[PDB]
């Protein structure tokens, strides 16, 4: 350090009064990044304090002076101005006060709702557990929706990437996910239960207040944590929400509960670690990303699993967000977060406006865990459904001029066009895992080839009102079997075929 | 011998020391951290201070923190202690098992076996599964690429080359999770130990693992497959064995060395850790292959460049009942010519791949038109086919109680014997599913006269 | 004379070799009042070498890898061969286009100081027409009757007009044949053999290797014996009169000899 | 058999402007990603 | 209340103009409590005149050679604009997209600040249909059968897939011609080109332009027209009758005309 | 051509001031640069050479400012003002017909209308090639 | 060091003998970097340098001065027309005619040192190996190494090109060692380029490829012939260094990924071989 005070007290000899060891005096001070010389005794990634009450995260270490992240406006803060080390690093509240509050990257409430009384405060750079803490994943976490429950299904402790272009339908997914786990949250059935956290990044207030809106109305509210950092937030604030989200779900993870977490989305987060990365002087690689960048994701994605027996037994499933421009999945982020995950949801504008919603490109989509993190009857039937899908996908692949197909293919092209009006599914209306069962289970055995497609959703829309009031035994057979035995298959057909001749 | 820390920018640290500098690729030990941190020298700054990359996490390090320099390079535990365990990269145990008492030390960065200590002749590692030794064999010190997806047995596969290698040959194996989820490790791990391959308490282990996270810093991961290679190289040249190293993968070690490069920022990302270029890859592939000891057989397992042989395992063969799932028409190899592996391996291969395509060709016809075309010789042709794709199964030993069938090791002159005799017609009166999940041909003799005596 | 910076060159010796030859010219033309040529070969070459100068130099390179100076070079470089009041210098260069794009900058940037174009065509040389120079392929800037009169540029138009005919009726004789064709069209398509036929000339520096003498023919032979066969005027002629032939009263001369020796 | 002859020659005339048209978004293409590479790279190597 | 800042002026006084006009509809709306119109034209001028300067304050370049904070001062604009439960403000603000793109850095941002978008294509312009909206990049969150009816979503939806059925079959079109299609794709381009004509409409303020009277179309009379379509009732009406007119009935009188 | 880039890239503001002279007096000028596309070259070699960053095309981020800045002095004055009056006509060479550049985009939205001139038109012999479906006037 | 004492000896970049058979005795020394022959003492490439492929001999024919580049995709038969081309020539060099007899360079950049070892054994096993010298710089040596190799081989052939004799030299293959002159280049902080390669990598595989030449009859009459190796990558010609040396040399003979895998062996595509 070389500035005309520090020369001006080495050449006299003055050795001044101000122990710099814990305390310090800004350099400089711009679009958030302050250089604070002194703080000798500061450690990385810790949190200090500005004279105008203004905290801060320290991130470069230089040997000359400190780099200082700003967690608000920088027009608080003075050239000269006194901070002073916290002396721990960043944490936010956790327990079960946060269920229905809304908070922002640092814990605190922003819904006008008085305080939090948390007892219990976590760090967020906690380190993830290992290859032996945690279990292979079997629980089903049920998003609610047909074409995902059974084509790409989603466990409990997987990561699970929805990742799509602009006004898609990824929020649409997240916030569905979120309202079905009101059909075991208010149930008796402890492990079945599911709190949610919702990491809103970069978003408009307007859009955060609709989505509050939405989760009130539908009494979601009560088990969901919305981790708020908008868009006039600062980039210290938008890096950190989903790390501090992820230690409100670590809470209900590591005491045996089971959490999901969505996090929309994490291209706002790399955005904000990109400004915060180029404004620190660190070297730019693709697209002017840092090469931390995919360390930045893998760290956090990294602590979403389902622990052992040993360890509680509880659970934590993260569904990151990812927005693609023009359908380009081959951009460092997204390429990043792929081959981070356990598997992709994706999501395209054609599918979207063909009708087809929500527009889960079926080809495109993987689930790494499988028919392990479904039910024993989706399994039979989505078994089932993905050959057909794909049988489909092959005839029509070749079928766009043919007219005088053969009959095989005029059935399976039939069926596949029943399967896709099948998978689709009306906007804030999750289903019951056991309606999905018996409508793909209809879908898949013929049932619905001599039904025109546009009646489909009609039929969905009463053939699932004639079970559940005329024929409730085949349910509860269904419920306590487990499974479709051929009894039960024979009798479902015969009340199927009993309501198309009433149809 | 002792040096301070300087700068602290990411995973690179850069340490300055008074008296003696130590040399690129050594490794420096922080002496406040409780998880030691080991940095490696990378290049040498001038003003008496290195740059170091850091194999562990950079959080709360301080300026002028004393580091010690060890001598040498990174020296991970080497020997048949660890066998059945998990090492990170600086060689601690990782799986909770205790620690890994051993005699045996060795750095992680050493040279290539020169030119005269390579074998003129190209020999291949027959590995006992009869669709690889006949189809796409395996070549002693190559370059050996695994496919396969989700629901297909790789996994199965790569116990069953473990198990087979160690047994026929003898020879250790050895895995090297470079940048793997935690989840696909845990799964790997607790197969190995069901499938017995991984022993605790029996010292019966058959595979040394190291692992690296995907949280790890880019160092880490850039370095497990030196630390898998090193524990290869220990059981090649101190035991004179044939060692097989499952790297996953090569991709997961290019991208950490593009990250490393990228940290350091000499390199450009445009260019990253190519095959040659002994500082990138040079090394560590020219340090697989054969010698006069003995022989380090890469397999780069894939998940869906320089390979010598490839293995393709697809979803269609696996629903055709057919195990191990190897698609016998993509399985390519460079060995597969009449000058390395003789005139008649290359002529049974060679006609078994044509009558497959025949076959592939017949079925289109069949599905076409129907089952009756070119009298009966294209249905003998059928016949044929369908018993050479019965006989490509083979029951694993590895996986004899998910399954309930005793896995066998066949070796390939039992395979070109039996193979050549259903080229040849010799078996053509005994039934197609009596060429089911059977090692020998022998042993489909005496299953085809079983179901001649219950039938 | 001859210049021949080698491809071993180091970039400043290939960059500056044009204007040494170009410095020849311009003494053919001030010192003597010449009408000089000036031949590059490559002019491709001329660019790729001034591209390495530059980036030797540390410079910030321009869109698609060239240097941010290459249209002041280019323009430096050819603002020299000029037409002036003691003589002039007409320069015939070699032109390579990289990836078969017209649109690439060194092309483009060569495209702004060119006043015609030559193309010499590897199918027209397949018809033994020698030069294969593509009579639509090949275009000028002072086509235009106030530089060259209104009969060349009537008869060049003709010509283009009658070979383009010719080139659209060629699909047609290829897929069913000739002889259902009109009478027009047949006259058409003989006149245009006859056209494309009279484009071939012997060359003075190549009768050793071919055996015919060479022709030096005015610029109101062309035009005389074009007119001719535009208008018809030779349609009893038969078209190998006018192969390999300068003149017009040549092509009559090899016809009459063509019908003594039937 | 004439009028299957004029269709594809009609379809193949169509499909030859339709491979024009897509060579020089080709080209453009080619040359807007040769210079975004170059210019990632030099402000790569500019920041050292 | 007008605030005029042109592109004559500086690139500094082209980057506060904005503010200027937002300062005003922010008295009008929370210290009068007043419904308030607030139309900008256009916002990107402002994004742009911020980037001019950008470079001259010393910053690192964004990409394409963008303002790096260009998300953050534009998130601190926008926010200024909204209704409160002071008061109503409903703005309208045109965007401009430079050299037709829509993955340009500063309309990705402005995208996402926005409630409803009318996106506006020079493919269309060049088809002669008036506005040149385009009915698939059009967005509103109003559209919700809700919030605006089940009748005028389902339509919206219909007219949505009818259009994006023909813009799936102009490929095979554009090869094979008309021959080649089914009935079933004839029905659905010929629906498809009468529901694009119908959505032309002529405005009052671009007579002098063209000369057609503008015409204000209520929205009842525009999802009876657009039901009529969708239903085939009139598939006997050729499409020139449905280009430049505001109502059905105006469709079925050009009919007649012709 | 043989001129150096910051000659060119002059020539266009000084002709605009020469013909603000009449603009201003009362007088009607009318103004014609050919061509802009080769100012803007000539521009983006300045700022090359001045070590700016590059945008679009390699261009700098100013030059549609160069071609406002240089064309709104082209307009219509009051009778308080002299009732003088600037017109500009600039003009723009393209690359293969193309209107969705960045440089023609510019001078588009800048100008008031456009004369677009067809090559296909060109070799037909149709002389001036004006294209009547494109060229507009507001 | 350059002679005769090479000839069927193992060398590395250096010259140092690697196959274990003893040193060296070259009397004489040249260097790496000597510049090309000019345009008079070189006469018009007519003595036909005959490769022993009926594809190459026919469509595309090689002759004795001439730089025909052998480019292709991975493992498509490059290596394998080369070696054809070495062992060819034992015909020739067993008979009495001076004019017919070719001694052979074959440089190995950044292949497998497995590899070089059994193309060694193979040129040994069919007697090539008497008028062959090997240059190897393995995966294993030093990006100099790999660099200097083509330079090293090329100065043992000119010694036999500027003494009379006929000699065809192979580098397999210029994009190993293209990328080692990358690497070296961007670790001494140069101005990169496209690919991040120099700004002299065309002046790199220039001035190493224009010394071969068939020399006039009054410089000696000697030959050098050139078949430089291009590993191409998806079969993408209009890459950086495919451009410069497909611009440099006098032709190529292109193998194609499809018509190996058809069986098609020699691969060789006749619509995209051309020889001047
Ligand atoms: N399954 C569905 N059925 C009907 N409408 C749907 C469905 N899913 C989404 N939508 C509608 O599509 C629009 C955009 O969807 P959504 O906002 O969920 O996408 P997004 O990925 O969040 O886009 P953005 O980038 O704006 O956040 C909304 O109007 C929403 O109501
Ligand atoms: N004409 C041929 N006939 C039969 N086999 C051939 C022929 N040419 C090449 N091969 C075989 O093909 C394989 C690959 O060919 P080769 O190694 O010569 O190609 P390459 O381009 O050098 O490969 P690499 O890129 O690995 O160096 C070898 O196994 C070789 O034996
Ligand atoms: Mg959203
Ligand atoms: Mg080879």
């Amino acid at each position: 350090a070389e500035i005309s005070a520090v020369l001006e007290e080495k050449i006299l000899g003055a050795a001044p009064k101000e122990n710099l060891e814990e305390t310090g005096r800004v350099l400089s001070i711009g679009d958030g990044i302050a250089r604070v010389y002194g703080l000798k005794n500061i450690q990385a990634e810790e949190m200090v304090e500005f004279s105008s009450g203004l905290k801060g995260m320290a991130l470069n270490l230089e040997p000359d002076n400190v780099g200082i992240v700003v967690f608000g406006n920088d027009k608080h803060i003075k050239e000269g101005d006194i901070v002073k080390r916290t002396g721990a690093i960043v944490d936010v509240p956790v327990g079960e006060e946060l269920l229905g509050r809304v908070v922002d990257a640092l814990g605190n409430p922003i819904d006008g709702k008085g305080p939090i009384g948390s007892k219990t405060r976590q760090r967020v750079g906690v380190k993830a557990p290992g290859i032996i803490p945690r279990v292979s994943v079997r629980e089903p976490m049920q998003t609610g929706m047909k074409a995902v429950d059974s084509l790409v299904p989603i466990g409990r402790g997987q990561r699970e990437l929805i990742i799509g272009d602009r006004q898609t339908g990824k929020t649409a997914i997240a916030i569905d996910a979120i309202i079905n786990q009101k059909r075991f949250n208010d149930a008796q059935d402890e492990k079945k239960k599911l709190y949610c956290v919702y990491v809103a990044i970069g978003q408009k207030r307007s859009t955060v207040a609709q989505i509050v809106k939405r989760l009130t109305d539908t009494d979601a509210m009560r088990y969901t944590i919305v981790v708020s950092a908008t868009a006039s937030d600062a980039a210290p604030l938008q890096y950190l929400a989903p790390y501090s989200g992820c230690a409100m779900g670590e809470f209900f993870r590591d005491n045996g509960k089971h959490a999901l977490i969505i996090y929309d989305d994490l291209s706002k987060q790399a955005v904000a670690y990109r400004q915060m990365s180029l404004l620190l002087r660190r070297p730019p690689g693709r697209e002017a990303y840092p090469g931390d960048v995919f360390y930045l994701h893998s760290r956090l994605l990294e602590r979403a699993a389902k622990m052992s027996e040993s360890n509680g037994g509880g659970s934590l499933t993260a569904l990151p967000v990812i927005e693609t421009q023009a359908g380009d999945v081959s951009a460092y982020i997204p390429t990043n977060v792929i081959s981070i995950t356990d598997g992709q949801i994706f999501l395209e504008t054609e599918l979207f406006y063909k009708g087809i919603r929500p527009a889960i490109n079926v080809g495109l989509s993987v689930s790494r865990v499988g028919s392990a993190a479904q039910t024993r009857a989706m399994k039979q039937v989505a078994g089932s459904m993905k050959l057909e899908l794909a049988q489909y996908r092959e005839v029509a692949a070749f079928a766009q001029f043919g007219s005088d197909l053969d009959a095989s293919t005029q059935q399976l092209l039939s069926r596949g066009v029943r399967l896709t009006e099948l998978l689709k599914q009306g906007q804030y209306v999750p289903m019951a895992i056991e309606d999905q069962v018996a409508i793909i289970y209809c879908g898949v055995r013929g049932h619905l080839d001599k039904v025109e497609p546009s009646k489909i959703t009609k039929f969905e829309k009463e053939f699932s009102q004639h079970i559940k009031t005329s024929h409730r035994d085949i349910l509860d057979t269904i419920a306590k079997e487990g499974q479709i035995s051929p009894d039960t298959d024979a009798k479902l057909k015969k009340v199927v075929t009993d309501f198309l001749s009433t149809f | 011998s002792n040096g301070q820390i300087t700068a602290v920018i990411g995973a690179v640290v850069d340490v300055q020391f008074e008296d003696q500098l130590p040399p690129i690729l050594n490794a420096l030990e922080v002496q406040g951290r409780s998880p030691r941190l080991i940095l490696e020298v990378a290049q040498h700054l001038g003003e008496n201070t290195v740059r170091t990359i850091a194999m562990d996490g950079t959080e709360g390090l301080v300026r002028g923190q004393n580091v010690l320099d060890t001598g040498a390079p990174i020296k991970i535990p080497v020997g048949p202690e660890t066998l059945g365990r998990i090492m990170n990269v600086i060689g601690e145990p990782i799986d909770e098992r205790g620690p890994i008492v051993t005699d045996k030390f060795a750095a992680i960065h050493a040279d290539a076996p020169e030119f005269v200590e390579m074998s003129v002749q190209q020999e291949i590692l027959v590995t006992g599964i009869k669709v690889v030794d006949l189809l796409a064999p395996y070549a002693k010190g190559g370059k050996i690429g695994l496919f396969g997806g989700a629901g297909v047995g790789k996994t199965v596969l790569i116990m069953e080359l473990i198990n087979n290698v160690a047994k026929a040959h003898g020879g250790y194996s050895v895995f090297a999770g470079v940048g793997e989820r935690t989840r696909e490790g845990n799964d790997l791990y607790h197969e190995m130990i069901e499938s017995g391959v991984i022993s605790l308490k029996d010292k019966t282990s058959k595979v040394a693992l190291v692992y690296g996270q995907m949280n790890e810093p880019p160092g880490a991961r850039a370095r497990v497959a030196l630390t898998g290679l090193t524990v290869a190289e220990y059981f090649r040249d101190q035991e004179g064995q044939d060692v097989l190293l499952f790297i996953d993968n090569i991709f997961r070690f290019t991208q950490a060395g593009s990250e490393v490069s990228a940290l350091l920022g000499r390199i450009p990302s445009a260019v990253g850790y190519q095959p040659t270029l002994a500082t990138d890859m040079g090394t560590m592939q020219e340090r697989i292959t054969t010698t006069k000891k003995g022989s380090i057989t890469s397999v780069q397992a894939i998940y869906v460049a320089h390979l010598d042989a490839t293995t393709v395992l697809s979803r269609a063969i696996a629903e055709l009942g057919i195990y191990p799932a190897v698609d016998p028409l993509d399985s390519t190899s460079r060995i597969l010519d009449p000058n390395i592996i003789g005139e008649e391996h290359y002529n049974i291969a060679r006609g078994v791949q044509k009558i497959l395509q025949d076959y592939k060709s017949l079925q289109d016809i069949i599905a076409i038109l129907g089952m009756d075309e070119l009298s009966e010789e294209d249905k003998l042709i059928v016949s044929r086919a369908r018993k050479i794709q019965r006989f490509l199964s083979q029951p694993f030993q590895v996986a004899e109680v998910f399954t309930g069938h005793a896995g066998k090791l066949v070796p390939i002159k039992d395979t070109i014997k039996g193979f050549k005799m259903i080229l040849n017609g010799e078996l053509d009166h005994l039934p197609e599913v009596a060429f089911y999940m059977v090692g020998p041909i022998e042993e489909v003799v005496a299953k085809a006269e079983k179901i001649a005596e219950s039938q | 004379a001859l210049v021949y910076g080698q491809m071993n060159e180091p970039p400043g010796a290939r960059a500056r070799v044009a204007l040494t030859g170009l410095t020849v010219a311009e003494y053919f033309r001030d010192q003597e009042g010449q009408d000089v040529l000036l031949f590059i070969d490559n002019i491709f070459r001329f660019t790729q070498a001034g591209s390495e100068v530059s980036a030797l130099l540390g410079r910030i390179p321009s869109a698609v890898g060239y240097q941010p100076t290459l249209a002041t070079d280019m323009g430096t470089m050819q603002e020299r061969i000029t037409t002036t009041k003691k003589g002039s210098i007409t320069s015939v260069q070699a032109i390579y286009v990289p990836a078969d794009d017209l649109t690439d900058p060194a092309p483009a940037t060569t495209f702004a100081h060119l006043d015609a174009t030559t193309v010499l065509s590897r199918a027209i040389a397949e018809l033994g027409i020698y030069p294969a120079v593509d009579p639509l392929d090949s275009t000028s800037r002072i086509l235009d009757p106030n530089i060259i009169g209104e009969e060349h540029y009537n008869i060049a138009r003709g010509v283009q007009k009658i070979l383009q005919d010719y080139k659209s009726l060629q699909d047609i004789i290829a897929i069913l044949g000739m002889d259902e064709l009109s009478e027009e069209d047949k006259l058409i398509v003989s006149r245009a053999r006859k056209i494309q036929r009279f484009l071939s000339q012997p060359f003075q520096v190549a009768e050793v290797f071919t055996g015919h003498a060479g022709k030096l023919v005015p610029i109101k032979d062309t035009i005389k014996g074009f007119k001719m066969i535009l208008n018809g005027e030779l349609d009893h002629l038969p078209e190998v009169a006018f192969y390999m032939v300068g003149p017009i009263e040549e092509v009559v001369a090899k016809a009459e000899k063509i019908a003594e020796s039937q | 058999q004439s009028s299957r002859m004029t269709a594809m020659d009609n379809a193949s005339k169509n499909a030859g402007e339709m491979i024009d048209k897509l060579t020089m978004t080709f080209n453009r293409t080619r040359q807007a990603v040769i210079t975004r590479e170059l210019i990632e790279i030099i402000s790569g190597a500019s920041a050292l």
